């Protein structure tokens, strides 16, 4: 039938181009506008421009002129040209980048609505160098305490509270990605409150892409 | 475009997601899973594709393109996006309830003093246990809105099944130390719950 | 005596000079009749009628003619198509459209327009029925639209969905602007075309105005290609068998379009221009090298009667329309003037 297959998305340091490309078949690759539709996690769908295989013509919206490139590969051997390829190039990354990019095609003879969609890749913009993440302590006012892991890249980083004794009451949240490039998260053990001062609480923080383990201990300090 | 950031139901029920504006234009339906790309469920206002279930329907009179599920299932909790050529709208989270709506627990966090002698501050917003998973999170300092410095995660499922997020407001510390408040606000189903922290500490 | 839309095989006819060696009087020779010498329009009494100019396949049927036309007349040094290194003879040629009539055969006859202020969209209210259009020139060319018919009374916009940014929009000018473009006698390649820069940005403020129209009377800002293949992004056409490409930025400077005036935009606007020797094929993806120019001035003055544009969209948060110089291809150009026309079938 009609096929989008997407390729060439990863990881991409800040700056940077990345380029994505939309093998399309089933259909003569002439006779349909290519349009690009990018998806932040947890966003709406944005359209970014189509590209129209005859002559390259391009639309792009506001938001990526003067930044992206719509350009296609058109088929050569004769006894196959329905064959096409469009390709997609994005320079100048930032991390508000980071996003699921689509393919997609209307029904046959228009370009709305997008009937026909790629799988989709996922492009993440993120820091150029390895980095060494900063443990903070944050000590309770139920007693909930925790530990704030900051600005370490890549991923991941593992958590555990007092050499895996305890493992009740663990919250360990998913990590984000900031604008920097850098990731940060925080874990979160709920303890009770009679035990502040008794036993002793440290949270064991490795990552191994850069060497580091820290065990910080959770003290409730004075007021 | 706009329609509701989320929306609830139950199975066996009729539910609607409504879009405005759309400048009354043909407009089509999408639906999509998490990790998954979209899938046209209607277009030409009212039209369906082969293999999308009759329990779909949609209609657009003027401004306000509305699509309804009836016979609610388990298979349709997923996003429903309105679209008017290039425009899609923000997207309604449809969530068939499996499980009772729990409220947020929200854990607000000062920065350390080991990080403000590092000339540095960061604030911290856990939000754990809330279902379904739709949550807003809003920052302000006195009595004003913060946008600056605010890094919101997208709520992620727990092993519950209920749902998790984060949120860091990053601040320096003479920043820090020259407002009376700082609090961050959660919102979920139109309930709205506030945690704060002062500068005078204890 | 009722009849139904459908579609069927054109002939052409022409005043062509079977002893002319001008290129399209030869292939009209013999791919064409002679012009019907008594041509029978009859009014339709109150008959109203539907017409779509972006859905009508004597557009297509012209576009192959053309198609035919130029593979037959325009021969390169090289060809390199796909795996294909083809060298032939290329003499220059003499190269000048004349005006081509389609007309119906027998069962068919041709539905006309006539209305003043047809937009070539919708339902027409004056219908003829006829048995072959007017002469139309074969004139193949980008961002403008040269040598053709005006509109009776205002400047007409045609597009399939104005609010659809990748429906391509044709402008119907109702005055004619000169374009003049020179190679001078003794590089050879350098060429320029001279617009005169009072009536043509009048022309503009004009348009802009009736773009207002259709608009919400929102901003129209008109900026360069974004991109695209050198035929779309720069005006290209054919004179005296040379490919000229032209920049047109200048044709489309905000800044002498404004409701203050002033600023020195009424002078010559002067267009640099290439003639360039390797040209991408239209037919099928490919590319043919030509020979450098003929020797002496290379001169043709046009009319500019028509603007081919795309509105960007995606503008929501904005409170302005974007429009850029060009189209979706070629048969834009025979829908401008095959607007009136649709063939129907008489049962
Ligand atoms: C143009 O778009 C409008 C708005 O969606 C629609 O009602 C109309 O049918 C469209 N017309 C054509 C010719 O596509
Ligand atoms: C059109 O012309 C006819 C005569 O041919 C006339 O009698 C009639 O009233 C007019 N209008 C319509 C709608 O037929
Ligand atoms: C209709 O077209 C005919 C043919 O030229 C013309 O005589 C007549 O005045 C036109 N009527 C209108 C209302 O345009
Ligand atoms: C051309 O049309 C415009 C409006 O589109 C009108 O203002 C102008 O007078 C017309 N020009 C002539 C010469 O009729
Ligand atoms: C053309 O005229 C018809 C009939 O009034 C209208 O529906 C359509 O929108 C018009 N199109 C343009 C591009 O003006
Ligand atoms: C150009 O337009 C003018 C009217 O402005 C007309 O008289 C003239 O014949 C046209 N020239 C050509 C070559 O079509
Ligand atoms: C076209 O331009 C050339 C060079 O400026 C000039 O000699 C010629 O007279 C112009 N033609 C017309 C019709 O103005
Ligand atoms: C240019 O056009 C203006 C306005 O139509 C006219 O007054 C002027 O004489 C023209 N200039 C030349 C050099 O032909
Ligand atoms: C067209 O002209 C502008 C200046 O008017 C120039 O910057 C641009 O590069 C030119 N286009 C090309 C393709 O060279
Ligand atoms: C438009 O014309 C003005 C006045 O002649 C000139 O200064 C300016 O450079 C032109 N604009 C562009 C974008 O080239
Ligand atoms: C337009 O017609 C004139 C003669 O009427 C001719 O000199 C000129 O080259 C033509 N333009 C094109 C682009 O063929």
């Amino acid at each position: 039938h009609v096929q989008l297959v997407q390729s060439g998305g990863g990881v991409k340091k800040i700056g940077a181009a990345v380029r994505i490309s939309c093998e399309v078949s089933g259909y003569n690759f002439m006779d349909q506008f290519i349009n690009w539709v990018r998806q932040a996690p947890g966003q709406g769908l944005e359209w970014m421009g189509w590209m129209n295989p005859i002559y390259g013509q391009v639309n792009y919206s506001w938001r990526f002129q003067g930044r992206v490139t719509m350009t296609r590969q058109l088929s050569q051997d004769p006894d196959d040209p329905d064959w096409g390829t469009a390709f997609m190039e994005l320079r100048g990354l930032r991390v508000d980048d980071t996003a699921v990019y689509y393919c997609a095609r209307g029904p046959s003879g228009e370009n709305y609505p997008f009937h026909y969609w790629g799988q989709g890749v996922r492009v993440v913009v993120s820091s150029p160098s390895t980095k060494g993440p900063s443990v903070f302590p944050l000590a309770p006012s139920t007693a909930a305490l925790g530990c704030l892991v900051k600005d370490y890249f890549p991923e991941p980083v593992t958590v555990s509270w007092n050499s895996g004794a305890l493992t009740s009451g663990v919250h360990t949240f998913p990590a984000v990605l900031q604008s920097s490039g850098l990731y940060s998260l925080s874990s979160v053990v709920t303890v009770p409150s009679s035990s502040l001062g008794t036993q002793t609480y440290i949270c064991n923080v490795n990552h191994k892409p850069s060497n580091t383990k820290v065990d910080k201990r959770v003290e409730p300090k004075s007021c | 475009l706009t329609q509701p950031a989320s929306m609830s139901a139950s199975p066996g029920q009729s539910v609607t997601i409504s879009c405005s504006g759309t400048r009354h234009i043909i407009s089509a339906w999408f639906q999509q899973y998490p990790g998954k790309p979209p899938k046209l469920i209607i277009f030409d206002d009212d039209k369906r594709p082969s293999g999308v279930p009759s329990r779909f329907s949609a209609s657009r009179p003027g401004d306000t393109a509305s699509l309804t599920i009836s016979n609610v299932q388990p298979e349709d909790e997923a996003t429903y996006i309105c679209n008017t050529y290039e425009f899609f709208g923000g997207g309604t989270k449809l969530t068939v309830l499996s499980q009772p709506k729990a409220a947020p627990s929200v854990t607000l966090f000062p920065p350390s003093s080991e990080e403000l002698q590092a000339n540095k501050a960061t604030l911290v917003c856990l939000v754990s246990d809330f279902y379904p998973g739709a949550v807003t999170v809003a920052w302000k300092a006195d009595g004003s809105p913060v946008k600056v410095g605010v890094e919101t995660t997208k709520p992620s499922k727990q092993s519950n099944n209920k749902y998790a997020a984060s949120s860091y407001l990053s601040l320096t510390p003479e920043q820090w130390k020259s407002h009376r408040s700082y609090s961050c606000r959660v919102t979920h189903e139109g309930s709205t719950v506030e945690k704060t922290v002062a500068p005078a500490e204890c | 005596p009722v009849w139904k839309d459908a579609d069927t095989t054109l002939f052409c006819a022409s005043d062509a000079k079977a002893h002319e060696t001008e290129v399209h009087n030869v292939w009209a020779t013999h791919a064409c009749v002679p012009t019907d010498p008594n041509p029978q329009e009859i009014h339709l009494e109150n008959v109203t009628e539907n017409f779509n100019m972006w859905k009508n396949n004597m557009v297509e049927q012209m576009q192959e003619d053309v198609i035919s036309l130029w593979d037959q007349s325009l021969q390169p040094c090289v060809k390199l198509t796909g795996g294909s290194v083809i060298k032939q003879a290329c003499p220059k040629i003499s190269f000048d459209p004349i005006p081509i009539h389609y007309c119906t055969p027998a069962g068919y006859v041709i539905l006309k327009c006539n209305d003043k202020n047809f937009n070539g969209t919708g339902p027409c209210k004056n219908v003829s029925s006829v048995q072959c259009t007017h002469g139309i020139k074969p004139v193949v060319s980008t961002q403008l639209l040269l040598n053709g018919s005006l509109a009776e009374e205002e400047i007409i916009i045609r597009s399939e969905n104005l609010t659809n940014n990748a429906k391509t929009i044709i402008v119907h000018l109702n005055k004619s602007v000169e374009i003049n473009c020179t190679r001078p006698s003794n590089d050879i390649r350098k060429a320029y075309c001279e617009i005169n820069g009072t009536k043509w940005n009048k022309v503009l403020k004009q348009v802009t105005e009736k773009l207002k129209e259709h608009f919400n009377n929102k901003t129209i800002i008109f900026q360069p290609p974004s991109g695209g293949d050198l035929e779309i992004t720069m005006h290209s056409f054919n004179c005296r068998g040379e490919f000229f490409y032209c920049n047109t930025t200048q044709l489309f400077n905000n800044t002498c379009i404004g409701n203050e005036t002033m600023k020195g935009c009424n002078g010559t606007i002067t267009l640099p221009c290439k003639i360039k020797q390797i040209i991408n094929m239209w037919q099928g993806t490919g590319q043919a090298m030509y020979a450098p120019p003929i020797d002496g001035k290379i001169n043709c003055v046009s009319n500019i009667t028509g603007i081919l544009l795309t509105r960007d969209g995606g503008a929501n948060n904005t409170s302005n329309e974007t429009f850029r110089p060009g189209g979706g291809n070629i048969k834009d150009n025979w829908r401008s003037e095959l607007y009136k026309y649709k063939v129907v079938q008489i049962e």
